[PDB]
């Protein structure tokens, strides 16, 4: 069995919701902000934001939502986890001490379903006589309110349209109105229904379902004085009210999705609206004496691509993002001269999707440096992260970085970069790629809206400028970097696998290995190899090029002639997406495999699958920590460690370990970012976490989960979650307590407890021992 | 002589039908429940218990 | 796909939406299988076929031969292509084989340790997987046409049994009571299944047209009886409200158990609400099938439509259950196809029919 | 180009002589090499003959397609694709659809249709697993005695 310690660097920066109100006093203009795990309360103030609380839930945000019921002198929070902890929590501040106190708790998981498409959603009635979650596709779950539970007993009401792309509850209506927009064969279509909870059923609602348009993704409850809702698709925007229909096609919109809204007045005069490219509109309701008179779009302005927003007050919006930095803006009555009315008053940081990172021991010194691909299309930046607390840099590109690689001789980052271009093509801004020192495009003899262009970005190490900027070929993905010199000769080379991506097929057929070399400051094509499929992964194996196309993970030898020449193949994968190494051993990590121990014996001259896991874990990412660990990251926000067991059945690889990170691992790296436990595994999420595996032994793994025993016994979780199950791995197809991993920032809130909950801890060596030994495991970050 | 015959392979009872076909000297016999299926060669003095009798001692030899 | 890749890398899309997505081309993209195979022991056509509901590995299979043969899917070697060898078999030397064809068998939910095998020989037996040795045997008074435990039940342990008398046998594999019946159909029931959504729901479909849902708890007879109309020819309850035209010979549950599909001899797939059994009037076509005993057909799990693989013929016919819609038809048997299982892991199908084959379907790249 | 493809296989298929005339058959085997959609039109010639009531032109067309199949990759692709329905005509499997007249001509499509099934499953069975699944309905469910 494995022994591994997993700690969090960096704690999630990715805004996925936000939500305003009075949640600390009834005064209080309260912001409440979910990043991943972690839900931070501030106070608006006149000026920023003022942190009141930061509390770290046992459970992935998916629902945050404020409500006050009949009495309450101010607002409860409804919080669903992604596993499917319900709570209801209130704020209560006696003096300086601060408790989110748990009124009610509850598991809402249907043992089977379909999780939903769109994703789980979640509603309160306006009068707050109920909670409506949609979970699963064809049900309806209902929470009532009324009936105040401790342990929010629901009911699922059968709902006869099986794919709902968004639901709200009307204004306004005697009984509970839920209006959704449906997708069937016919279109997609906006219906209503009344909810009853004694029938504990649905009823005809107060308006006859009406055909929407073809991409009616959003549906957003105006309040009582127009009531009926207004629908949002890609081309239009709709208002019903039941016998009012209004209707807009605005040319602004049509260029990007909306995928965020908020309402600005109580009453819903005013809308704002987030699209995909970080467009921020305003849409007006006009009134007549009320009813609706006529609807209105102005765009705002630009900022980041918002997950979510929120109006404060005072023309101040925080732009909550997941692909890039949050934003506190400020929407001035009048232009910019620009045309734009948007004006960033502050700058919260996100490391946004961590597609890759890599460790630098940067200046010299003895210290590491993650140097992270963060963000995406317009907010893709590079982040330099230190031990300072962590001092983080950023590096705007202004298009996606995908993969990063240091190339010491070169003194120079190899970055692969994605842009965006709508035509024959155009910028839709100026990026990174464009704005290079010097650049080129690739002349290929090998083949022979809008578009993604890839390139290949030489960044200087130093001042972090595009010190070159080599354009792909037209319609190529470049999915793999890697620096390093292959065969005998000194020269260090960026090789980069790319795939040729065209709208007429599900995978790719054709893509090359291009072998670059970087010298005076230019960036020459030294190789080319046509190849079959795309190259997902590309790694140096003992001097060779190991490549994975599409199924096949292939090794290249570096002739004298400076070409790439095959030696071997593998071909028992479905996608090998991921490849590693140590030594001889080969980690391939398959799209739904999930691991292969392969091993090149180069007495012979081929490959052999050493061992295997058969288990069906999608995965993320993978790693080797020991000469017989193997680290991966499965889609389901898990981590497992295989072990090569101790016959036929030697070949079957073991889970020693498994763990719910509840984070997309998209990237491992052997580092440290610091000057008793063995190794140190990095990692990168998508909502921003950095985190870090490392080795235990034995008896120091046993002790250290009897404190987590114990700590799971005192320290007391916000919803009432157990931190077993949270921690429990968990697929739609399986579900088991964590083993073979230890909490670390459970075991670092031990530092934050008084001495009598030490004490009770530490009922069975002394207090301070553990404390010498938790400040100890605080120190390898 | 019946001509519906127990299934040996679903013990049905009279599930079994018998197709003489002379001209080829063949006899067919297939039970209706589960679909199996006999042929055997016949002569002008077989008869449906002479194929039913085939079908048994090939089950039978075959299962040996 | 490199599409998706991305959104999944980005946070743009959910990995929800990756898996699924890939889950829905591999089914379409199923083929017949390049480098696989299954060994062949069965004498007879294989009549059932049950891949174990916890790790998916082993696959158990019962011929018309009376044989049950005992199989490991996992590929242990290293070749890309391998045969599904056989571990285990109830064969002809076995003291407690089946007399006649085995027509059903099942693995035990939540466990792999035990299995369930009923025949045409009037026997429930339930064996031990380790030992190989029937642990217990069930006598009915009637040849059984089928038989399902619940995929559910972490209370009850009951079989629902089908024969041809007109009574649903309960049989209890807690303290064996096998008295339990339950009264309301009128010819032989051809296929029994459970609700994989709530623990104490059985559809059962006979060949009196009718197809029925108990709550098995209860003291009424069935819940709801599924009427092709919906009231539409509404009569007083003695032969009206039929499911179909013929013998309704196949029951499946939709994944989430909110619906139920139901195969009958008029040529006629249909798919009803499973909480008020109304008609969903989805279409399907013609079903070809004319078996005078049940026809085993499995839905798909895992994917972002959901497909329902029915044999059609000497073919496996796939339709989207929702929409009805024809995707294709697997062709590589040589006589009727008389089961499917569907591998939920990897995307994975298998088929027996009469003859003698059990064929793996795999997707293809 | 059709045409005389169409004529050529008209000639040596409704002619019913015992062998194939030489000179005639190689220029098929030329004109075959020449394209593959006109192989495969080949292939629907024969399929079509096959179906049409006379031992002497199912041997014909037999013969021809077991010409192609040993001499031709795609061809046996293509007639794996519908084994099933080649087996029905040539063997005359389905007591349903038999084998039309003569009985001499019957005769020798099945000694010599059994025999080219045995090379096909000796040389090409390997790569077509379908090829061997018919293999072996032939040898255990229909019976047939290949050593007749
Ligand atoms: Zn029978």
């Amino acid at each position: 069995m494995s022994y591994n310690y997993v700690v969090t660097a960096q704690k999630p920066t990715a805004v996925n919701g936000c939500v305003t109100g009075h949640f600390t006093s009834a005064e209080d203009l309260n912001l409440l902000i979910a990043k991943n795990t972690r839900l931070e309360i501030y106070v608006v103030t006149a000026e920023g934001l003022r942190p009141v609380k930061e509390v770290g839930m046992y459970g992935k945000i998916a629902v945050m939502e404020l409500f006050r019921p009949k009495g309450e002198s101010k607002d409860l929070l409804f919080i669903l986890t992604a596993k499917y902890n319900a709570c209801i929590l209130e704020y209560k501040q006696s003096g300086e001490s601060i408790d989110i106190i748990t009124r009610a708790h509850g598991n809402v998981q249907d043992r089977i379903g379909r999780p939903s498409e769109t994703g789980i959603i979640g509603i309160i009635d306006p009068e707050c006589r109920m909670i409506g979650l949609r979970l699963y596709d064809g049900l309806f779950k209902v929470i009532p309110l009324d009936r105040d539970n401790k342990e929010l007993k629901a009911f699922n009401i059968r709902l006869e349209e099986l794919h709902v792309i968004d639901v709200k509850f009307l204004y306004g209506c005697q009984a509970p109105t839920i209006c959704f927009v449906y997708q069937d064969p016919q279109g997609r279509h906006v219906k209503t229904y009344e909810v009853s909870l004694r029938e504990k059923e649905f009823n005809k609602g107060p308006w006859k379902q009406e055909n929407v348009e073809a991409e009616a993704s959003m549906v957003i409850a105006v309040p009582e004085p127009f009531g009926g809702a207004i629908i949002i698709g890609q081309e239009s925007i709709t208002y019903h009210n039941g016998d009012k229909y209004l209707a807009i096609a605005p040319p602004i919109i049509k260029q990007s999705t909306i995928v965020c809204h908020n309402r600005v007045d109580p009453n819903g005069s005013r809308y704002l609206l987030g699209d995909m490219e970080g467009r921020l509109f305003m849409l007006l309701l006009e009134k007549e004496e009320v009813t609706l008179k006529d609807l209105r779009v102005e765009l705002l302005g630009e900022t980041s691509i918002a997950e979510c927003l929120t109006y404060l007050d005072n023309g101040v919006v925080f732009v909550g993002s997941r692909l890039g930095d949050s934003q506190l803006v400020k929407l001035n009555v009048d232009s910019n001269e620009q045309g734009s009315y948007v004006v960033a008053m502050e700058t919260f940081t996100n490391l946004g999707p961590i597609v890759d990172m890599c460790v630098v021991d940067l200046e010299r010194q003895g210290q590491g440096q993650l140097v992270t691909c963060s963000g995406a299309f317009k907010e893709g930046s590079l982040r330099i992260i230190r031990n300072g607390k962590l001092h983080i840099r950023t590096v705007p590109l202004y298009e996606s970085p995908r993969k990063i690689c240091y190339q010491e001789v070169s003194q120079c980052f190899g970055v692969l970069s994605s842009r965006i271009e709508v035509q024959g093509t155009t910028a839709l801004r100026p990026s990174a790629s464009t704005q290079a020192l010097s650049s080129s495009v690739s002349s290929s003899k090998l083949f022979s809206e809008e578009v993604e262009v890839h390139n290949l970005l030489i960044i200087d190490q130093h001042t972090f400028e595009v010190l070159h900027a080599h354009q792909f070929l037209q319609n190529e993905y470049a999915l793999s970097l890697v620096s390093c010199k292959l065969g005998k000769d000194p020269n260090t080379y960026f090789i980069v696998g790319t795939a040729m991506v065209y709208p007429e097929e599900a995978e790719p057929k054709q893509g090359r290995i291009v072998v670059f070399q970087y010298s005076d400051g230019k960036l020459q094509t030294v190789a080319e190899k046509e190849v079959k499929g795309a190259v997902y992964s590309m790694v140096e194996f003992n001097g060779k090029l190991l490549a994975s196309i599409n199924s096949t993970v292939r090794l290249y030898e570096w002739t004298t002639e400076k070409e790439l020449r095959t030696e071997c193949n593998h071909y028992n994968n479905i996608m090998a997406l991921y490849l590693k190494t140590k030594g001889d051993f080969i980690l391939v990590g398959d799209l739904m495999r999930s691991v292969l121990l392969l091993a090149y014996k180069p007495m012979e001259g081929n490959f052999e699958e050493i061992a295997r896991d058969f288990n069906p874990n999608w995965m993320s990412a993978v790693e080797i920590l020991d000469d017989d660990n193997f680290l991966g990251a499965e889609n389901a926000f898990n981590l497992f460690v295989c072990q090569k067991d101790s016959d036929e059945e030697r070949q079957h690889l073991q889970e020693v370990g498994l763990f719910h990170l509840g984070e997309f691992v998209n990237v491992f790296c052997h580092g440290s970012l610091v000057m008793p436990t063995q190794g140190s595994v990095l990692f990168g999420t998508v909502n921003g976490m950095i985190g870090l595996v490392t080795s235990l032994s034995e008896s120091w793994y046993n002790l250290l989960l009897d404190m987590q025993n114990r700590l799971n016994k005192v320290i007391k979780s916000v919803g009432k979650i157990e931190h077993s199950f949270w921690r429990s791995f968990h697929t739609e197809r399986k579900t088991e307590p964590a083993t073979g991993f230890i909490d670390g920032d459970l075991i670092e809130s031990f530092l934050d407890i008084s001495r009598p909950k030490m004490q009770e801890v530490v009922a069975n060596a002394t207090a301070d021992d553990l404390i010498k030994v938790v400040e100890e495991l605080t120190r390898i970050h | 002589l019946e001509t519906q015959f127990t299934c040996p392979f679903c013990n049905h009872e009279k599930s079994c039908d018998v197709k003489m076909d002379r001209a080829r000297n063949t006899g067919v016999i297939s039970c209706t429940v589960c679909l199996e299926e006999f042929q055997t060669p016949i002569t002008y003095l077989s008869e449906p218990v002479d194929v039913y009798s085939d079908w048994i001692d090939a089950c039978e030899a075959a299962n040996q | 796909m490199l599409g998706f890749l991305s959104a999944r890398q980005t946070g743009l899309e959910d990995p929800l939406r990756l898996r699924r997505a890939e889950s829905t081309r591999r089914v379409l993209g199923l083929e017949l299988n390049k480098d696989r195979d299954v060994e062949r022991i069965h004498g007879g056509g294989i009549n059932t076929l049950d891949i174990e509901p916890v790790e998916g590995r082993y696959m158990l299979s019962g011929g018309s031969d009376g044989v049950i043969v005992l199989y490991d899917l996992e590929n242990s070697s290293r070749q890309s292509y391998y045969t599904c060898k056989a571990v285990c078999s109830i064969g002809r030397d076995h003291p407690d084989v089946h007399r006649y064809s085995v027509e059903t068998v099942q693995w035990y939910p939540h466990d792999t340790g035990m299995f369930t095998s009923s025949s045409f020989d009037k026997t429930l037996k339930v064996w031990d997987t380790n030992t190989l040795q029937t642990a217990d045997v069930f006598n009915f008074e009637e040849t059984v046409y089928s038989h399902h435990m619940s995929p559910v039940s972490t209370k009850h342990c009951l079989v629902a049994v089908g024969t041809r008398g007109p009574k649903v046998q309960l049989c209890d594999l807690k303290s064996g009571s096998c008295s339990h019946i339950l009264q309301g159909h009128r010819q032989e029931i051809l296929a029994v299944s459970w609700s994989p959504r709530y623990d104490y729901i059985l559809a059962t479909a006979s060949a009196d047209s009718r197809v029925k849902l108990w709550d098995v708890r209860r003291a009424s007879g069935c819940l709801i009886t599924l009427d092709q109309h919906n009231g539409k020819k509404s009569q007083a309850v003695e032969s009206a409200n039929t499911a179909h035209n013929g013998k309704v010979n196949g029951l499946c549950f939709t994944s989430d158990g909110l619906h139920l599909l139901t195969v009958g001899t008029d040529n006629r797939m249909r798919l009803w609400n499973s909480s008020n059994g109304e008609n969903t009037l989805v279409n399907y076509g013609k079903v070809c099938n004319n078996s005078k005993k049940g026809l085993k057909f499995t839905v798909s799990c895992g994917c972002s439509s959901e497909f329902v693989f029915v044999p059609y013929g000497s073919t496996i016919a796939v339709y989207t259950v929702y929409s009805g819609e024809q995707i294709t038809m697997l062709k590589g048997h040589y006589k009727t196809v008389d089961c499917c299982v569907f591998q939920s892991n990897f995307q994975e199908l298998y088929s027996g029919s009469r003859d003698c084959n059990i064929l793996a379907w795999v997707p293809s790249l | 180009m059709d045409q005389k493809l169409s004529k050529l296989v008209e000639e040596l298929t409704t002619s019913g002589e015992p062998r194939l005339n030489p000179e005639k058959m190689k220029e098929l085997k030329k004109i075959c090499k020449s394209s593959e959609e006109q192989l495969s039109r080949a292939y629907r010639l024969l399929i079509a003959q096959l179906t049409q009531e006379h031992a002497e032109i199912r041997l014909s067309a037999f013969q021809i397609v077991e010409e192609l199949f040993v001499r031709s990759h795609q061809f046996r692709m293509l007639v794996v694709s519908n084994f099933q329905e080649f087996l029905e005509l040539t063997l005359g499997t389905d007591p349903a659809q038999p084998l039309p007249p003569p009985r001499e001509a019957a005769q020798r499509l099945r000694q010599a249709t059994t025999r080219a099934v045995e090379g096909w499953n000796e040389k090409f069975g390997e790569a077509y697993k379908k090829l061997a699944l018919g293999y072996h309905f032939l040898r255990h469910n229909k019976k047939v005695d290949f050593q007749d």
